[PDB]
């Protein structure tokens, strides 16, 4: 899954394990 | 929070907002000087935030206080997020009051059906992104362990809870993390982690706060 931390991003690695970056610029599940 | 409402103003007062700048995740305050979180909300520099409705603007009644001590569970581990508890020692005791006010840590684990609080800043939207100023509230209960299990085979440890809705619709999700979990007056989850948000079979997952009254009592009588 992916965890409910709000993180502000460019691209997949600025995510947590398990997320990637949202078509906003926010981790989430893919 | 998707799916929930609009809390009343400081009708939630042991919710905190964790700042590195903007809000990014909650926190449960536990006693005057300590705060719980989830381990996955670690930075190295935290400012808490009580007695927080609108994030966006000054009220005028909250409390700004910087993180002196950051303390995750020393079993963290950010692969199975097994252990996802987080202590924060503020570096100046919060002021109690109607609007800022410490949450009982567990008496007892709880049961499943039991209904819950769960509130926090994060998306609104389980498509797409709404972050909210104002606190979003949701109640939701305690899912049995198995129906959890079912939910994510092979991935809640002992040390994790399902607290929510299997037809969706009703969920935490991002900026959320770290928030409270609150049955009976007693915090029994942490915010902790899903699959997306308020999606069918995929409630969220939470610490279980009931497995870890040792080591909080005990860190924070020591730091
Ligand atoms: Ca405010």
């Amino acid at each position: 899954g992916c965890p409910r931390i709000l993180i502000r991003c460019k691209q997949d690695s600025d995510c947590l394990a398990g997320c990637v970056c949202g078509p906003n610029g926010f981790c989430g599940s893919p | 929070i998707v799916g929930g409402y609009t809390c009343a103003a400081n009708s939630i007062p042991y919710q905190v907002s964790l700042n590195s700048g903007s809000h990014f995740c909650g926190g449960s305050l536990i006693n005057s000087q300590w705060v719980v979180s989830a381990a996955h909300c670690y930075k190295s520099r935290i400012q808490v935030r009580l007695g927080e409705h609108n994030i966006d603007v000054l009220e005028g009644n909250e409390q700004f206080i910087n993180a002196a001590k950051i303390i995750t569970h020393p079993n963290f581990n950010g692969n199975t997020l097994d252990n996802d508890i987080m202590l924060i020692k503020l570096s100046s005791p919060a002021t109690l009051n109607s609007r800022v006010a410490t949450v009982s840590l567990p008496r007892s684990c709880a049961a499943a059906g039991t209904e819950c609080l769960i509130s926090g800043w994060g998306n609104t939207k389980s498509s797409g992104s709404s972050y909210p100023s104002l606190l979003q509230c949701l109640k939701a209960p305690v899912l049995s362990d198995s129906s959890c299990k079912s939910s994510y085979p092979g991935q809640i440890t002992g040390n994790m809870i399902c607290v929510g809705f299997l037809e969706g619709g009703k969920d935490s999700c991002q900026g959320d993390s770290g928030g409270p979990v609150v049955c009976n007056g007693q915090l029994q989850g942490i915010v902790s982690w899903g699959y997306g948000c308020a999606q069918k079979n995929k409630p969220g997952v939470y610490t279980k706060v009931c497995n870890y009254v040792n080591w909080i009592q005990q860190t924070i009588a020591a730091n």
